[PDB]
């Protein structure tokens, strides 16, 4: 059938960055050559080369959701994917407590509320999973001291 | 006491006054600098046989309120269900 | 008034997802990057992007030649998946400040951006020109809020709902890469909005609500009739378990409902093990299976889903953040039925800015 594209916001050293820039709006297959993006197994962590040299990246997640819409008459917008990842070339740390744009910043402790993280239960499900493991269980609640 | 006329100023001013504060946040390019009730535990005792003959008792402490929550919830349920 | 493409009208599935799981339920609007199964991609190692800069600006010019086969006037140029794909064409980047918003569209609807101007006083110059969206003059605010005389502000409008946006230029850091099967494909951006707290058109589903019933019917017999269409037989037939795949949560018995009108089940001779169509029943056109079931209905339910698996992972104040609750109290406040007090637990930031959508006297 038809495979939904993934979009991934990729971050760059501002020198790097200038340089990627100019080569994007160049469109020559020099920066085809240029940028090459690895991805680690965990997915967590990518490899980024900028002219040919080599950038240690991590995956963080964007708190806020992103949507890349296109409009061929710039009147009527179509949604083509959602974004809510971006890869940073040089968890809480796989976490993103700021948004992209420059007002929305530390939105995590701000424009965001309290969520629950679910995880939490994934770990109750393990605790469970032990219980069948064990030939008895037991339960026992201890005070606060 | 008036009770509509005044119930509706007071909504109409809040929610222009917030309009206002939310359009000038949002649009603002300004950078921002980067910055249980019981209060119980729960321990479980676990008894498990180790290989060939052994009978091994495990004590395991959860210090974190939301699984305890969740743990006693289910352990609760499975109660109910029998 | 607002057209979406045919592939988010036909409410196809990778568009509409038949199902959510209770982890893809938790990540909604929110794709995990996947690790594809087989492909260029799929091979540990290094991946070169590619630059697609000649083909946005060939398949624009193929667009505009089409556009001049019919004569000039603007052409719906959506009609495909394919089509919908960002690597071609202008894209712009929308960002909530709504940690979760009350509606959310799905992949492939679409929005019209309209910029609200207030005239100055007597004689004005006129309205800001805008670069995305149609400028329009407005005497009272859509939003709560009134706008100021000489204040024009951009919103995203859409049946679900309308949102103010604001422009902002992308950071030169930042870069848009979209990741396909094939290989990795680099576009610069260099227009965002920020979104401001969307003001909801349209309204969520209560969980067992009979309109939410109503809604999960129509979805699943809206399949079995498109499922009819796919097949090429001569005597239409489609398989039970096909139906089960797409949705496991559904009962057995709920499906065989649906399949007992317009359906049979033979278990001998030809066409055995097989649910053909019923000679008599004639097959609905796509206009009616499309009026059947709205996009607009899907991402109410698909919210209102979401929503009840958080309310469920955390254990009335959680309630009435709901965007059920939150959706019928605004609709509320238009009509002029009650009030909502401007602060409330419903807000969304957590903070004074924003507005809580709580039903008040």
């Amino acid at each position: 059938p038809h495979e939904l594209e993934s979009q991934f916001i990729l971050r760059l050293p501002p020198e790097y960055a200038s340089t990627v820039r100019r080569a994007v709006q160049s469109g020559h297959v020099n920066l085809k050559d240029r940028l090459t993006i690895e991805l680690h197994p965990d997915g967590r962590h990518g490899i980024v080369r900028v002219d040919r040299v080599p950038l240690a990246s991590k995956l963080v997640d964007l708190p806020c959701v992103m949507e890349s819409l296109k409009t061929i008459d710039k009147k009527t917008f179509y949604k083509t994917a959602d974004i809510c990842q971006m890869l940073v070339s040089t968890e809480k740390k796989f976490i993103w407590n700021h948004g992209i744009t420059l007002p929305l910043k530390n939105v995590r402790k701000r424009r965001f509320r309290k969520t629950a993280k679910k995880d939490v239960e994934k770990e109750v499900k393990r605790l469970l999973s032990t219980d069948a493991e064990a030939v008895s269980t037991r339960w026992e609640i201890i005070a606060e001291d | 006491r008036f009770s509509v006329a005044e119930h509706q100023e007071r909504y109409k001013e809040e929610c222009q006054r917030i309009f206002d504060l939310q359009n000038k946040v949002l649009s603002s390019t300004e950078v921002l600098s980067t910055d249980s009730a019981t209060g119980r535990c729960l321990k479980i005792y676990r008894t498990f046989r180790d290989e060939e003959g052994k009978e091994y008792v495990r004590c395991e402490t959860v210090r974190k309120p939301a699984v305890i929550d969740a743990y006693v919830r289910i352990r609760t349920t499975k109660d109910e269900e029998f | 008034i607002i057209q979406h493409s045919i592939p988010a009208v036909e409410l196809r599935q990778p568009f509409f997802p038949t199902h959510m799981g209770p982890i893809k339920l938790r990540q909604f609007h929110r794709p995990p990057l996947k690790k594809y199964s087989f492909g260029a991609l799929s091979q540990p190692g290094p991946h070169s992007v590619q630059p697609l800069l000649k083909h946005i600006k060939k398949k624009a010019k193929m667009r505009e030649q089409e556009r001049q086969a019919s004569g000039g006037g603007e052409m719906f140029f959506m009609r495909t998946p394919q089509d919908l794909t960002g690597k071609d064409g202008d894209l712009i980047l929308a960002e909530y400040s709504e940690e979760n918003g009350p509606l959310m569209m799905q992949v492939g609807m679409a929005t019209k951006i309209k910029n609200y101007y207030k005239r100055k006083p007597g004689k004005d110059p006129g309205a800001p020109d805008c670069k995305y969206g149609e400028t329009v003059y407005c005497h009272t605010s859509p939003f709560l809020g009134s706008l100021h005389p000489g204040q024009l502000l951009q919103a995203f409008e859409n049946n679900l709902f309308r949102a103010p946006i604001y422009l902002h230029k992308m950071p030169e850091t930042d870069f848009l890469i979209i990741r396909t099967r094939q290989g990795y494909y680099i576009r610069e951006l260099v227009d965002i909005f920020v979104v401001g707290q969307q003001c909801p058109l349209f309204e969520v589903p209560g969980p067992n609500s009979k309109r939410a019933n109503t809604h999960i019917r129509d979805f699943l017999q809206v399949f079995i009739y498109r499922l009819f269409w796919k097949s090429k037989d001569r005597p239409r037939r489609i398989r039970m378990e096909d139906i089960k795949k797409a949705f496991p949560s559904h009962s057995e018995s709920s499906i065989r409902k649906r399949l007992k009108l317009c359906a049979d089940f033979k278990r001998t001779g030809m066409d055995s093990n097989w649910w053909v169509l019923k000679s008599d029943f004639r097959l609905p056109t796509e206009e009616e299976i499309r009026a059947m079931v709205s996009p607009e209905q899907c991402c109410a339910y698909y919210s209102m889903i979401a929503a009840e698996q958080r309310l469920k992972d955390a254990g009335d104040d959680e309630v009435r953040t709901a965007p059920w609750n939150t959706t019928r109290a605004f609709i509320a406040a238009m009509k002029g039925k009650c009030l909502l007090e401007v602060t409330g637990v419903a807000d969304p930031t957590g903070c004074g800015e924003g507005f809580s959508y709580v039903k008040i006297p």
